[PDB]
């Protein structure tokens, strides 16, 4: 339960397949809903049970409520701490674009990584998590542009 | 049964590989949390 970024793995398929990524912060595990699909997780001898989740926001928290509250300022560059399947965690600095929707504008990272990278945190200059990578759109050139998905803190 | 293994710390790293463009896309989000390009 130490704070940090974690791989989300499964043994249901061939070998150990990485289905996604998530953030442990303040005893709560945060990830994209499509990674676990709300299922319980294992952390050595311990077990993480879901606490909050939403399919539209595509988010889910384990052990407690969503703790991440920081946001992109619309101006500065961010870093995607990408954790790719079978590959070492690595920070990729980019300047986000905009997903323009009827309910508002959202930041967007135009980096392409395998779908098992879903749940990797997007960071600001203070190392604060401003969102999760993994939910976006496929553009004209086949590549992926993911939204900067952040939940609510109560 | 899904499981988790630590992959690293969450810190900002100066002198990182800077790449990627900043596109402005008109999108729509359905009840299933799936984005789609509006053109
Ligand atoms: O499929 C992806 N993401 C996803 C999947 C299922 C659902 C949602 C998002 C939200 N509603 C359920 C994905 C993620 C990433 Cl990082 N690269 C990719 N390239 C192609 C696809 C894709």
């Amino acid at each position: 339960t130490t704070d940090g970024v974690y791989r989300v793995m499964t043994r249901r398929l061939l070998g150990s397949t990485q289905v996604g990524v998530g953030v442990m912060q303040e005893g709560v595990f945060h990830t994209m809903w499509h990674v676990t699909k709300g299922a319980a997780l294992r952390s050595g001898e311990g077990r993480l049970d879901p606490y909050w989740g939403d399919v539209k926001q595509d988010l889910v928290s384990y052990c407690g409520p969503w703790k991440l509250d920081a946001a992109w300022d619309g101006l500065s560059e961010v870093q995607l701490l990408a954790v790719p399947p079978g590959e070492r965690a690595k920070n990729i600095q980019t300047l986000p674009g905009i997903f323009k929707t009827k309910d508002g504008d959202i930041g967007a990272v135009a980096l392409d990584y395998p779908a098992g990278t879903s749940g990797s945190p997007i960071l600001d200059k203070c190392g604060r998590v401003i969102g999760l990578y993994g939910n976006g759109v496929v553009i004209k050139n086949g590549s992926y542009v993911s939204a900067i998905t952040q939940g609510k803190r109560e | 049964d899904m499981y988790i293994e630590r992959a690293g710390d969450i810190t900002w790293e100066k002198d990182a590989e800077v790449t990627g463009n900043s596109p402005r896309l008109d999108v729509a989000l359905d009840e299933s949390g799936d984005f789609s390009l509006v053109e």
